[PDB]
């Protein structure tokens, strides 16, 4: 909130540091009411919720085997039990190798199957392995991370760090006429110019008045006039 | 390459606009230590 | 009265600065230099030969300063100050014995002239050295004058300190959104390399050179280097630890996807991408290429099959950059004041005078081969007297770098703008204050406050006030009033004492059973393990305490990567300090009683092991107690003073721990442009521009350091009757109000002094 | 230089004590501030006009180019 | 108290001490074994080891792409450059007594593969040299002296050693103070 | 700690895979189980005695064994003595207190363990002559011990 | 997998080779495993996540002193947090940041 | 003074022998700090507020304070009473050396006294470890501006 | 050689930062005395101290002050020298007030002032930048020859 941010907002560069979304909820309680509507924002899980994941062969076969843990979706409350995370991990598998086929056992014990030039196929089991539990399994995949905070009204609304705007207005449980980010660039692609206009005139104002400067508003009104 | 092309003629902090054109030097003015004057008037 | 230790240790402070003086970087490399750099540069480019002629050769047997004979201190030179006012340059004659030959093979020898050498103010070879105040008084020399300057052509040039980051030494630094890039500036006597460790993408590493194409994976060069197992590389980069392990073996596989591979084979692979040789004897362009490319890649020198110190000094960096990757904040600071070295006057001076000579011997061999183009009458007699009209080449471009400050060299094409700089005659304290600074080593990077920030290990070594604002803010520093820099001693006798001492060799060990001790370290080179690291450093650290190796030899530990450090380099920070034996100072009052009364002058103190010297890092092993009151039974040392945190420019506040820090900096800046006295001899003298003061003053309140620093001498300031108060109106705003009739008596009266130069000079009319 | 004639800040003529005050010091030795009030200096801006001098003559006469 | 004279004994021996980089030691709490090998190969000159350690074709041999790749395979070769260590003594208990041996080199064994090489010359196929390149060249020129084992006919040494150890009675000049200017 | 998965001395070789806020705890281990023979200042003398009482029991284990053989490192040139090297120096003797040194005959050391080796060590005889060249088996090497002069 | 070749601790493989076995392969000696009667496998361990709590924040335990915010009339402040970490130049004073603890003004002295 | 050293003392053992409380936002090596640098801050506050209230009649800081032609509360009180605390780029000064702030200190040090807390005020005399430390945080501002 | 008189404008300082340049000179008539009649030479606006906290400024007037009246010359070093009580003691022997402020004399008006005055010998020093050597003007004249301009 220094110079910089000044020069980001006046530079208008379409990547900034630190973006901020301000989401406003509906309800207010702790428990399974905000908690069920930060777990729909947040980044890649399948590592937060495999608890463990085991490389295996066979006679003829090659199998790689994730066993989900269901004890931690269910503490947090999250919307995906097993076809969620087999049709995410089918979407990573056609944005990285190959679709082949996923085999669901019992508790989510996931197998997956591997064949096609010679040391290909240990190659590919090597590599599925590594980058296996780093894909998104529910959420945004441009969001880093959501936390709730207390206001000083009391209500109990969390604030998004990325640039997921749409989607987070979209998402069920905020109000999405109610809902803002740090990037006036990102305000313009979604919601229009005299949209981008108020947030820069908003971001000036807050940017030079919490450093302790006291200017008329009516500059900063024209500055954003002539940038849009 | 330090040589002195028609460009380089034009450019920088002290070419041809920001050195002779748009801020140059001025006749009659003066430059010395200030002091202050309480019976100075303001103006 | 007796003695009391706790206000009578301060007394070591006098002691040390009688025999150290302020100005003693310069004067030491100085004489080091010309005590011993020429005769090696002399052994270095001895023989300089001809195709033609096989009977024939010369050779430098020996070479001197202003001394022909072994008699009368010969070479009578023209005194300084002459030679300031003459608009001369203060040098002396540099003499040679040349070995030549005939057709009749005869051994003929002489003292051959080749040139003059500017001399140092206040060396072995200035006329100044150990003056009386009637010589000094004689010669028109000023006795508080400092020294360490050179007078070249009527302008009085120093060199200044150069900060520079360490050679040799690993330096492992992080980056975001990227991963892990580690380097190593290796320079050697004639080439200087950087051979960077990236880390390119997917987690794996490479190595990087600007003499090796693209991207060698680091699984193929330990297995160039002899370690071709696949496995002693798991062993030896990760330990037992399964969190390094998995984060390293992605590039185990990356040699054997190409192909499973042999020692030959990964030579060849690497051999295929060097360079070239510069197009000359590209015979050589195979495998056996690497026999010399792996020589060339680092510091370290390997002259037989084994590659064992060099393999494993891959891996180190390569376990360094390992541990980086699995979290940050195992990286090092660039900015930490350890990771900096300090170079001289006198190792400048040899770079030049080396680059210099080459220079001369080419010439000189050039014009015996045109000579001897004719097919007739080689007559070598009066060969000498081609030297003795070509020898001025030398003189005229050793002053033209010392004088101009450019320092454009090529053995290694380094090319520097601004090592010297004039001297500063505006106060006796300007002068002493351009003495003892520092200006900062390359990569400014004035935007970011990385090199700027004052750092608390500069503690005692850097003035923590001594600063010039403006833009220069944290580049320019200066030392502290206690400190000392090393001299480069050894590296091989000590060697052998770690192994005697319990380590075992680096070839006996096995990679297995490797990060299960402690490791030793020389230089920053592996040199072996060895169990009880606690037993190796209080052994080594007694040794040196009673003096069986040098006293400018550092050791310590570090229990993140497990190691014990020793470090026997030149240019490191150091500061003395007294020991604390079981509770108890060892100074025992009767050593300080003894000193005063005239005996131990501060070098028998550390004959005894009562204070030793110790620098930033071995500051880390040790845990200091600042007054005598505070010493707990668990100290390592006690400091001899703590005001000496502050240097010379700074000694002038008074009551500095009272003023916030700023204030005490701006002292600092402008202390420097007082008009006052300047010298004995500021009336014979003739410069630029002087400033002095009709009547200067002694200040009322003193302080330790001015005493020390003989600014009570020559002093610039007068003690003004002051009220403090609001009196009309025209103090307004940092203004003041003086008092005619004060002016009247004279107060505040100051003289200007300028010169003008003409010259009458001879056309070729 | 040489002590100045007056002082500073009365006009008392100190010009005179100089050598009073060095001879006081070596012979009949003295306290500092006893010999500064046997000189009749009784104000303090009298006392530091003689008290915080340098003699610099004495040191710019061994340099005289009529020797 | 109680006292084991250490001797010393002959130093006109060139002893050299063998490590595997491969092989470990004690699978359990036996002491492991000593493995086959014969057709040794030494290098004078460049102290160039080479061991043959032949393998095992009843169990885990591959003898198809063995021969397919490389003629033969049925021996394992070991390389191994012997350097001099300093202060290295061996030591053997006979009697109560230690007796001290020098170690005139130390070198490590590590897997070499020649017939991926020859692969290579074979396939591939169709000036002052100061340095390591001179001994590079020296010890790839002049090679192949030719070794014969001695698996256990330990009958000829021992008897020296605790002769040559039994021969002298000295005593020391080196004082207390002495030693420290000595190391 | 954990470990991902004539028959034993040829299945695959595995790496040693402990965790990583383990490997400090139980590398106080590793040393004792690599010999498997059939306040850094107390952990440092606690250290030396271990060895001390270990080095001591292996020199009354090996009290006459062809194949058994040990490696000590001595500081490069010891006291050179009289003629009257060849002969006795001094002697290792056992020190009171369950404590172990090695005199050398006017000077005294302090005799520890040296590093843990994880492979097998053979000393072999050599000679140059062309007639015969041999490579001569003695034994094996049992452990390493490294010896420091002290005060 | 991470297993090494006996006798030359090289690196296993698996091998798409003849008749289709997925043998240990070595690539550097000739050393084979036969997979039948399986019992390999490779087991990562793998920390979860944690259940994370909010950032209300903690302006309790934050330098405070006692001066009068300029919109005294409105709220009325006669505390504020400060911090002394603006210093413009070493002759100029140091400059002090102000917020006002009852409304969150802002100003700097 | 000696009894917020006292509460610091027991916030240091309980986070070194046990696992102290961890508060929300912050992780345990932080909540240490964030306590402290409150549980400091509180005394510094009060005893300011103190000197001010025993601050004299005709006291020529505290009526140029008062009048607002020069200073404020906050320098008297750093002149008489206490300088509290030195930070730097946002809080308490990082360690300089192997986990230390100087070789003057323990090893493992984070007690108040040990980074950049000075009990001293100007008219009493700054130490040498709080002199270094208040001369890191003056420099700060002179390399920022520039 | 040039002799130069400290004109208005010159500029001094004090070992503590405050450096300042000369505002008025003023004759000795006009000038606060105290009971001796001693007359200041310098008077420095004591709004420069609070904000810049410079009290080693002022423990150096008072040790000043009694060094003069004993005789002796006192020492201000980093963390020691002369103590402010001894300085009060040897201060109060003397008959002056043990704080260094002192009842001085209006000198244009001649009656008391109404506060007590800070009163004592402080070091100064004159700094090479002189008014004389930066009064520059220009009228017309030299111009560039390329440009033309001056
Ligand atoms: C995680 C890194 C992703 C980053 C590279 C991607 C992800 C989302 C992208 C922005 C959005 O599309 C909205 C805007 C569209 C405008 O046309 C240009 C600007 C705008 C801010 C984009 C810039 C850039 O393309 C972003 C930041
Ligand atoms: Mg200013
Ligand atoms: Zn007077
Ligand atoms: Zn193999
Ligand atoms: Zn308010």
């Amino acid at each position: 909130l220094g110079v910089p941010r000044i020069k980001e907002i006046i530079n208008a560069s379409k990547v900034i540091s630190t973006p901020i979304i301000n989401a406003v909820l509906v309800n207010d309680n702790d428990e399974r009411a905000a908690r069920v509507v930060k777990g729909r924002v947040e980044k890649t899980l399948l590592s937060d919720v495999a608890f463990y994941v085991q490389d295996v062969y066979k006679d003829n076969l090659s199998f790689i085997q994730v066993r989900i843990d269901l004890g931690t979706i269910d503490k947090l409350q999250l919307e995906l039990t097993i076809e969620d995370i087999a049709v995410a991990i089918t979407r990573a598998s056609k944005l990285k190798i190959q679709a082949s086929d996923v085999n669901i056992i019992g508790k989510d014990r996931i197998a997956i199957n591997v064949f096609p030039s010679e040391n290909d196929v240990f190659y590919r089991m090597q590599q599925l392995r590594r980058a296996l539990p780093d894909v998104v399994v529910k959420g945004l995949p441009d969001i880093s991370r959501a936390v709730i905070n207390i206001r000083d009204d009391g209500k109990r609304e969390l604030l998004v760090e990325g640039y997921g705007l749409r989607d987070v207005m979209c998402t069920d449980g905020v109000i999405g006429s109610r809902t803002t980010t740090n990037h006036v660039l990102e305000v313009f692609s979604v919601l229009g110019i005299e949209a981008a206009r108020y947030s820069i005139i908003r971001e000036i104002n807050y940017t030079m008045s919490n450093h302790g400067m006291s200017v008329d508003p009516r500059h900063i009104q024209l500055l954003g006039d002539v940038m849009t | 390459k330090p040589i002195r092309g028609f460009c380089q003629r034009l450019k920088g902090k002290q070419g041809r606009f920001r050195g002779n054109l748009s801020g140059k030097r001025v006749d009659f003015s003066g430059r010395t230590v200030i002091s202050p004057d309480p019976n100075l008037s303001i103006d | 009265d007796e003695i009391n230790t706790a206000q009578d240790k301060w007394h070591l402070l006098p002691a040390f600065l009688k025999v150290k003086g302020l100005v003693k970087q310069h004067l030491d490399s100085f004489n080091y230099f010309v005590d011993t750099d020429l005769k090696k540069i002399i052994k270095a480019n001895q023989l300089i030969l001809s195709d033609v002629d096989p009977e024939f050769y010369l050779k430098y047997v020996d070479i001197r300063v202003g001394k022909k004979s072994s008699s009368s201190t010969k070479d009578y030179l023209t005194p300084p100050h002459e030679c300031r006012l003459r608009d001369m340059t203060y040098s002396a004659p540099i003499y040679v014995d040349i070995e030549y030959t005939r057709g009749r093979n005869i051994i003929m020898h002489k003292d051959v002239e080749i040139g003059r050498m500017p001399i140092m103010l206040r060396s072995n070879k200035c006329i100044l050295y150990d003056a009386d105040e009637s010589k000094m008084a004689k010669l028109n020399e000023c006795p508080l004058d400092p020294g360490g300057y050179f007078i070249v052509n009527g302008t009085e040039k120093v060199i200044l300190v150069q900060e520079q980051l360490s050679k040799n030494r690993i330096i492992v630094e992080a980056d975001e959104k990227k991963g892990i890039v580690q380097a190593s500036v290796t320079s050697s006597t004639h080439e200087r390399k950087s051979k960077t460790y990236v880390i390119t993408k997917n987690g794996k590493i490479y190595l990087k050179h600007n003499s090796i194409a693209e991207e060698i994976p680091i699984a193929i060069v330990l297995k160039a280097c002899g370690i071709l197992s696949d496995l002693e590389i798991m062993q030896l980069v990760c330990g037992n630890d399964s969190s390094y392990q998995d984060i390293f073996a992605v590039n185990l596989e990356e040699s054997s996807k190409l192909d499973i591979y042999t020692q030959q084979q990964a030579l060849e692979y690497i051999g295929a991408k060097v360079k070239t040789m510069r197009r000359q004897k590209l015979t050589i362009l195979q495998e056996g290429i690497e026999a010399i490319a792996t020589t060339v890649i680092a510091h370290l020198t390997v002259e037989a099959l084994d590659f064992r110190e060099k393999a494993l000094y891959i891996a180190m960096m390569t376990r360094r950059v390992v541990m980086a990757m699995y979290n940050p904040k195992m990286i090092d600071d660039r900015d930490y004041v350890g990771n900096k070295r300090l170079e001289l006057a006198g190792q400048l001076i040899s770079l030049l005078f080396e680059d210099l000579f080459k220079k001369f011997n080419n010439d000189f061999k050039l014009s015996i081969d045109k000579v001897l183009k004719k097919p007739n009458r080689a007559m070598e007699y009066d060969a000498l007297l081609s030297i003795n009209v070509h020898s001025n080449n030398i003189t005229s471009g050793l002053n033209r770098a010392i004088s101009t400050g450019n320092w454009s060299l090529k053995r290694f094409k380094m090319e520097r703008a601004g090592v010297t700089h004039v001297l500063s005659r505006l106060s006796y304290i300007s002068a002493l204050g351009m003495m003892t600074r520092i200006s900062s080593q390359f990569e400014k990077s004035r935007k970011v406050s990385g090199p700027r920030a004052l750092q608390p290990s500069q503690f005692g070594m850097l003035c923590t006030a001594d600063t010039p604002e403006g833009e220069a803010c944290g580049l320019v520093k200066n030392l502290a009033l206690m400190t000392h820099i090393t001299t480069d001693d050894e590296e091989e006798p000590i060697k052998k004492l770690c192994y005697v001492l319990g380590v075992e060799d680096i070839t006996l060990i096995d990679s297995a059973s490797l990060h299960l001790n402690y490791g030793v370290y020389l230089n920053g080179t592996l040199i072996g393990s060895i169990r009880f690291p606690t037993k190796f450093v209080t052994q080594f650290r007694h040794l040196r305490r009673t003096g069986k190796v040098s006293e400018f030899i550092s050791i310590y530990s570090n229990s993140h990567q497990m190691a014990v450090h020793i470090a026997t380099d030149g240019g490191r920070i150091c500061r003395p300090l007294i020991i604390v034996s079981d509770g108890q100072s060892r100074v025992k009052d009767i050593h300080l009683r003894k000193l005063l009364d005239g005996e131990l002058d501060f070098d028998d103190f550390l004959k005894l092991g009562l204070v030793e010297y110790l620098d930033v890092n071995e500051e880390n092993d040790s845990y200091i107690a600042l007054y005598e009151k505070d010493i707990v039974p668990s100290m390592t040392h006690l400091e001899i003073e703590p005001f000496t945190i502050l240097g010379a420019v700074a000694g002038l506040i008074p009551y500095p721990h009272h003023n916030q820090s700023p204030r005490n900096t701006y002292q600092c800046a402008m202390g420097k442009q007082a008009i006052g006295a300047i010298a004995y001899n500021q009336f014979k003298r003739i410069d630029t521009l002087l400033y002095l003061m009709t009547y200067p003053q002694q200040p009322m309140v003193k302080t330790k350091t001015i005493e020390l620093i003989d600014y009570d001498k020559l002093p610039a300031g007068q003690n003004a009757t002051v009220a403090v108060m609001s009196y009309s109106g025209y103090d307004i705003e940092d203004a003041l109000v003086l008092n005619k009739s004060s002016i009247d008596r004279g107060f505040g009266r100051c003289e200007t002094r300028r010169k003008t130069t003409t010259v009458l000079k001879r056309y070729a009319n | 230089m040489i002590v100045p004639v007056r002082c500073f800040s009365c006009g008392k003529v100190v010009g005179d004590k100089w050598e009073s005050y060095l001879n006081l010091l070596q012979e009949d030795e003295l306290d500092e501030g006893t010999a500064l009030s046997r000189l009749g200096l009784k104000r303090y801006c009298c006392r530091r006009m003689i008290l915080t001098h340098v003699d610099l003559i004495e040191k710019f006469l061994r340099y005289n180019p009529l020797e | 108290i109680e006292e084991f004279p250490l001797k010393i004994s002959g130093e006109e021996e060139s002893l050299h001490v063998f490590q595997y980089a491969n092989r470990p030691r004690l699978v359990g709490r036996k002491p492991a074994e000593h493995p086959f090998i014969s057709a040794a190969r030494y290098k004078p000159k460049s102290h160039l080891w080479e061991i043959d350690i032949p393998l095992d074709e009843q169990a885990f041999y591959n003898k198809d792409k063995a021969e397919s790749e490389w003629n033969g395979v049925n021996v394992q070769t070991l390389k191994g450059v012997g350097v001099e260590n300093n202060g290295q003594y061996a030591a053997f208990v006979k009697d109560m007594q230690v007796y001290l041996v020098p170690i005139e080199r130390v070198a490590q064994l590590k897997p070499f593969f020649k017939y991926i090489d020859d692969a290579n010359v074979t396939r591939k196929q169709e000036n002052r040299l100061t340095g390591s390149l001179l001994a590079h060249k020296v010890a790839d020129e002049e090679a192949n002296i030719e070794l014969t084992w001695a698996e256990g006919t330990f009958e000829q040494f021992k008897d020296t050693i605790v002769k040559e150890a039994e021969d002298k009675t000295l005593v020391a000049l080196e004082k207390q103070e002495d030693y420290i200017d000595n190391l | 700690x954990x470990x991902x998965x004539r028959i034993e001395q040829l299945f695959p070789v595995r790496p040693v895979r402990v965790r990583h806020e383990d490997v400090e705890t139980v590398k106080r281990e590793i040393q004792e189980a690599l010999s498997e023979k059939p306040k850094e200042a107390a952990a440092e003398l606690e250290l030396l005695n271990a060895d001390h009482q270990h080095i001591l029991r292996k020199l009354k284990k090996m009290n006459n064994k062809p194949e058994r053989f040990m490696v000590f490192q001595l500081p490069t040139r010891l006291p050179a003595f009289e003629r009257p090297l060849a002969g006795k120096v001094g002697s290792i003797r056992v020190h009171k207190s369950g404590k172990l040194s090695v005199k050398i005959g006017n000077v005294v050391m302090d005799i520890g363990k040296g590093a843990e080796t994880t492979f097998l060590q053979d000393v072999i005889a050599l000679s140059i002559a062309d007639d015969a060249s041999s490579a001569e088996l003695l034994g094996r090497v049992d452990g390493k011990i490294v010896v420091t002069p002290q005060i | 997998m991470l297993s090494f070749c006996p006798s030359c601790n090289n690196m296993l493989l698996i091998t798409s080779g003849d008749s289709g076995v997925y043998t240990l392969a070595c690539r550097s000696c000739p050393y084979e495993f036969p997979i039948e009667g399986i019992e390999i496998y490779d087991r990562k361990k793998l920390p979860r996540k944690e259940v994370d709590d909010v950032l209300g924040g903690g302006w309790d335990n934050v330098d405070q002193t006692k001066t009068q915010c300029p919109n005294y009339d409105t709220c009325g402040g006669e505390s504020a947090y400060f911090f002394q970490l603006q210093i413009r130049s070493a002759d100029e004073p140091m400059t002090t940041f102000y917020k006002c603890v009852n409304c969150g003004h802002r100003w700097k002295e | 003074v000696e009894i917020a050293y006292h509460k610091c003392d027991e916030l240091i053992t309980l986070f070194n022998k046990g696992e102290l409380e961890t508060q929300p936002g912050c992780n345990e090596e932080q909540t240490l700090e964030a306590k402290i640098g409150g549980l400091l801050s509180k005394v510094r506050e009060e005893v300011g507020d103190v000197c001010i209230n025993e601050l004299d009649n005709w006291n020529a800081p505290l009526i140029m304070a008062t009048c607002g032609s020069k200073g404020s509360t906050l320098n008297v009180s750093q002149m008489v009473a206490v300088v509290g605390q030195q930070i730097i780029s946002g809080n308490r000064v990082p360690d300089g050396f192997q986990d230390r702030s100087l070789p003057h200190f323990p090893k493992n040090s984070k007690t108040p006294q040990s980074k950049g807390f000075v009990r001293n005020s100007f008219f009493s005399g700054l130490s040498p470890p709080e002199f270094l430390f208040h001369a890191i945080s003056g420099r700060e501002g002179l390399v920022d501006t520039a | 050689r040039q002799n130069r008189r400290p004109e208005l404008g010159d500029k001094f300082s004090s070992r503590h930062g405050q450096k300042g340049v000369c505002g008025i000179i003023v004759k000795q008539e006009d000038m606060p005395f105290n009971d001796q009649g001693i007359v200041p030479d310098i008077i420095m606006n004591p709004h420069g101290f609070p904000s810049r906290m410079t009290v080693g400024k002022m423990i150096e007037l008072i040790s000043g002050k009694a060094g003069v009246l004993n005789g002796t010359l006192e020492y201000g070093t980093c963390f020691g020298g002369s103590k402010l009580e001894d300085m009060s003691k040897i201060l109060v022997d003397q008959g002056f007030n043990y704080s260094g402020k002192d009842m001085l004399y209006s000198g244009i008006t001649g009656e008391c002032l109404q506060a007590y005055i800070f009163f004592g010998p402080i070091y100064y020093q004159k700094l090479k930048h002189m008014v004389l050597d930066k009064m520059h003007a220009r009228a017309r004249g030299p111009r560039a020859v390329l440009t033309r301009q001056p």
